RNA sequence: CCGACUUACCAACCCGAUGCAAACUGCGAAUACCGGAGAAUGUUAUCACGGGAGACACACGGCGGGUGCUAACGUCCGUC
RNA sequence: UCCUCCUAAAGAGUAACGGAGGAGCACGAAGGUUGGCUAAUCCUGGUCGGACAUCAGGAGGUUAGUGCAAUGGCAUAAGCCAGCUUGACUGCGAGCGUGACGGCGCGAGCAGGUGCGAAAGCAGGUCAUAGUGAUCCGGUGGUUCUGAAUGGAAGGGCCAUC
RNA sequence: UGCCUGGCGGCCGUAGCGCGGUGGUCCCACCUGACCCCAUGCCGAACUCAGAAGUGAAACGCCGUAGCGCCGAUGGUAGUGUGGGGUCUCCCCAUGCGAGAGUAGGGAACUGCCAGGCAU
């Protein structure tokens, strides 16, 4: 709740100056932060899908949910009804608390982390972004990994463009480049 | 060969076609779809047939707002 | 197709029965419907067995 | 030549030719040559029209072909007796009934496309002639 | 959120070794220090680094002359 | 969130409409409340017991409640029956029987209702 | 790893324009058909149950058509 | 032998060695009911992820789906999820549509027992139209109906069934 | 009486999309907050409860709006019962019935039982 006390109280403060607005509805506001940590390959093994199950569990406190392929592709040996993603949703003050292990912590630790390039926002402002592994959430044990397949964050925001939904998550110096 | 089948249908359509009168029991349109819907004091069956349930004059009324065919029962 | 015949029995102890049909290859496991009797006048268990 | 790449089912019946046309003004370009009487058209016939026109005009301008046939006409093969079915289709017809425009033509002038269009007016079955473009 | 079916949550320590003590909950049970902070670190002012170019008159005219 | 209550209540108020009982129309808003009673052809109504009408809503606390919506329940009741109103069948209005309807649609059986 | 190159090339999106259809209709007549109210009409001419046989191999002329080639004093139909 | 559209001439019906297709099963839920939800497809961003897995908005609006052929339906969804259930009931039925009959199918309202839901209400199988078969004879389990002098029993009828 | 706003209706695209303004005292949405009341096939996103610091931005109604969609003339068209023909593979005649697409146009809904607020 540390970076919703510092939201409400001084984001605002520099979203209503530059952007010429009238009310407090006018400013972007976070919607959601979702966590898919997909495995694609659990045809071999259910147990490669309920560990991917439970490794991104074990970073924000909620047990995922198990979600299923949509409509069949022939290909990948896929059909109606198999379950092979892994999803986290978070709201509220939970994706504050999520956040700030994020932006605090989990964004530094990377290897070779560089910054993160300044266009991911599909145009509408909605945020993508994509880690390429788990231990960067410091919350595992180290040789506690049976494999490495990273997931990707996405922000879910109330922005409503790539020029006016950037300076939101750059208030919270967002490392970009 | 290839072409030596065919099925005569289930002489469906109108019965008691719009404007005269009905007893309670009878059917008006054996049909397949809901083709002519659900009017006023008729029941739509099983296999969709529009029966009546009172008694009386029939009437073709359009209805609703997706312009469909309604088939209604008043007493005479 | 394998849906043969069954006799559902009434467990009242009277001796009626239903007769339906049930796939035995995906389903063996043996069936209790609890179905309307028409000589006791109660809803009863119907303990189920072969059509012969 | 032209023929349907595609239909939907494979054989179609023969129905009537009565009404007059739907294509009846020149649509795109400056002379016309118009149908008169009643009938049908082969896939062969407007093809060799389409080379015997061409080969007065000598590659300029441009030529608009609208008609496209696509009627399945069969035939009960030769010495088979009449009954065991319908026939198999041998060629794709078009059906021209009475003022019905073929070609459109631009650019040549005139007076050479009188005879540009008279000599394929010779090679088609049914009675054409000429006319020009209208200003509304 | 369903009463029983997710884990646990529980304030502890993360402080770092250049000094920014903080508290998050987790489910990690045992205090758990940081190496990299990022209220220090190298991204503002240690990317200039890498890249070591150099002009060639430099490296011509820092071994030698004529 | 506008265009869910009147997709679940399109079945059952039109299912009153064939059926021809008089009707008993729900509302569940946040801040206030409204109920009221419908002829079989939809277009007269008779009663009105909400809590914009201030001369009920002044001797309660709050309008939008458990005990508020149990209020106008009885509301409705007692300027119902004092006008002869026997014959009701209940919309829902697609707000789920829990906490304020199932106190608005008791309130008035415990105040004299038959349905 | 890349990439500036147009090049008489084709080509889905969509656009202004042009036609065709038994198996597709965003439209759609006439006539034909069921049921009530009525004016004039005809040898009850309309059904009901009961006695008795005939027939169950049809052709041509006009119209809307399906095999056939919009051939047959050709064939299979509903209709006069 | 049965089922779907067209020929078939705006109601039913209407043929050929005419033009095209599917059936001779399944389902203990894929059934009854309550509550809730809404698609195919491409664009853009994203961990291995590629033109097509999963995740994000976003355009667009049934161009999708039905256990299977078409045709007609379908948003109140008859399409898709969760809870509880066995009405996939027993005796009946005014009144009808269509066969030459043997038929076939729909069916409000009643009795007797229930299930769902707070409630009106819905429910006598599955969105409907194919999943098929007369009679004789003969087997099973009830049945005090009969039982060739009487009590019985064999055998026959009776309804359920093969 | 007048205007505005709230559940229900008649109505079935002249009633719907377009783009530009709008109105928040009261009503409505957002919103605020959440342990037992209920809630998620993860999650106060939906669903329920408690309350009103703040905003009318998004929703939601109004006016402006011929880019549409939609309605729609009169006039002409081949079809067409019934009867006579012809140059009978299809058209002409006397009689009625004579539509689809397009031209001139209309066209930014209209109205009713009900409750509140402000005015006359
Ligand atoms: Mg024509
Ligand atoms: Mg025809
Ligand atoms: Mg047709
Ligand atoms: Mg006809
Ligand atoms: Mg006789
Ligand atoms: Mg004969
Ligand atoms: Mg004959
Ligand atoms: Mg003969
Ligand atoms: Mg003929
Ligand atoms: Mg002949
Ligand atoms: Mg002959
Ligand atoms: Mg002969
Ligand atoms: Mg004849
Ligand atoms: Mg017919
Ligand atoms: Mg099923
Ligand atoms: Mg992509
Ligand atoms: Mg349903
Ligand atoms: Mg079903
Ligand atoms: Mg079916
Ligand atoms: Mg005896
Ligand atoms: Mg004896
Ligand atoms: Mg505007
Ligand atoms: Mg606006
Ligand atoms: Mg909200
Ligand atoms: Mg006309
Ligand atoms: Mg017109
Ligand atoms: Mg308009
Ligand atoms: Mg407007
Ligand atoms: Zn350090």
């Amino acid at each position: 709740a540390k970076l919703h006390d510092y939201y409400k109280d001084e984001v605002v403060k520099k979203l209503m100056t530059e952007f010429n607005y009238n009310s407090v509805m006018q400013v972007p506001r976070v919607e959601k932060i979702t966590l898919n940590m997909g495995v694609g390959e659990a045809i071999a093994d259910k147990k490669l899908l309920d560990n991917a199950a439970a490794d991104l569990a074990a970073i924000s406190g909620q047990k995922p949910l198990i979600t299923k392929a949509r409509k069949s592709v022939a290909g990948f040996k896929i059909r109606q009804g198999y379950p092979i993603g892994c999803k986290v949703t978070l709201r509220g003050e939970r994706m504050w608390e999520f956040f700030e292990r994020l932006i605090t912590i989990a964004v530094p630790r990377i290897r070779d982390f560089r910054g993160l390039s300044a266009k991911s926002f599909d145009g509408r402002g909605n945020y993508s972004m994509g880690v390429r592994e788990q231990i960067i959430f410091p919350e595992i044990d180290y040789d506690k990994v049976d494999r490495v397949r990273g997931l990707d964050i996405t922000i879910t925001t109330t922005a409503k463009s790539d020029e006016e939904g950037r300076a939101l998550l750059a208030a919270f110096d967002f490392p970009f480049r | 060969t290839r072409n030596g089948r065919d099925s005569e249908a289930k002489r469906l359509g109108v019965k008691r076609f719009g404007g005269e009168s009905v007893l309670a029991g009878s059917i008006i349109v054996r049909q397949r779809g809901t083709k002519f819907h659900a009017g006023a004091n008729v029941g739509c069956g099983r296999d969709h047939t529009l029966f009546a349930k009172a008694d009386g004059k029939v009437k073709f009324e359009v209805k609703g707002p997706k312009n469909r065919k309604f088939i209604s029962i008043e007493a005479e | 197709g394998i849906r043969e015949k069954i006799k559902l029995v009434s467990s009242a102890g009277t001796g009626h029965f239903y007769t339906t049909t049930k796939n035995k290859r995906t389903k063996p496991e043996k069936l209790e419907l609890k179905k309307f009797d028409p000589v006791v006048r109660q809803h009863v268990i119907y303990k189920e067995a072969k059509i012969k | 030549m032209l023929q349907p790449k595609r239909t939907k089912f494979r054989k179609m019946h023969k129905g009537r030719n009565r009404g007059l046309a739907q294509g009846t003004d020149v649509s795109f370009g400056s002379f016309g040559l118009k149908a008169v009487g009643r009938g049908r058209l082969t896939a062969r016939q407007i093809e060799a029209a389409r080379r015997a026109m061409t080969r007065a005009v000598k590659r300029q301008g441009k030529i608009w072909i609208r008609v496209f046939p696509d009627k399945p006409i069969t035939e009960k093969p030769l010495a088979v007796r009449m009954g065991k079915g319908k026939g198999n289709v041998e060629y794709w017809v078009a059906l021209i009934q009475p003022g019905k425009v073929l070609y459109e033509m631009d650019g040549v002038p005139e007076e050479l496309a009188r005879e540009a269009f008279k000599l394929a007016a010779a090679k088609l079955p049914i009675k054409t002639t000429f006319v020009t473009k209208t200003v509304m | 959120m369903k009463k029983d079916i997710h884990p646990k949550y529980e304030e502890i320590t993360a402080s770092c070794s250049c000094g920014n003590v903080m508290k998050i909950r987790s489910t990690v049970g045992h205090d758990l220090n940081l190496d990299v902070c990022s209220k220090c670190h190298p991204f503002f002012t240690g990317k200039q680094r890498d890249v070591a170019t150099g002009g060639r008159v430099d490296r011509f005219n820092k071994r030698f002359n004529i | 969130k506008k265009s869910a209550r009147i997709r679940r209540a399109t079945r059952a108020r039109r299912k009153l409409q064939e059926l021809g009982a008089t009707r008993l129309v729900v509302h569940r808003t946040p801040r206030h409340i409204y109920a009221q009673v419908i002829a079989p052809n939809g277009s007269e109504v008779l009663v009105a017991a909400s809590t914009v009408e201030k001369a009920i809503a002044e001797q309660l606390k709050y309008t939008g409640n458990k005990d508020a919506a149990a209020a106008v329940g009885k509301a409705v009741a007692e300027r119902a029956l004092e006008k002869g109103i026997k014959d009701v069948s209940f919309d829902r209005s697609g707000f789920q029987y829990h906490g304020r309807v199932q106190a608005l649609a008791d309130a008035a059986r415990e105040a004299g209702l038959q349905f």
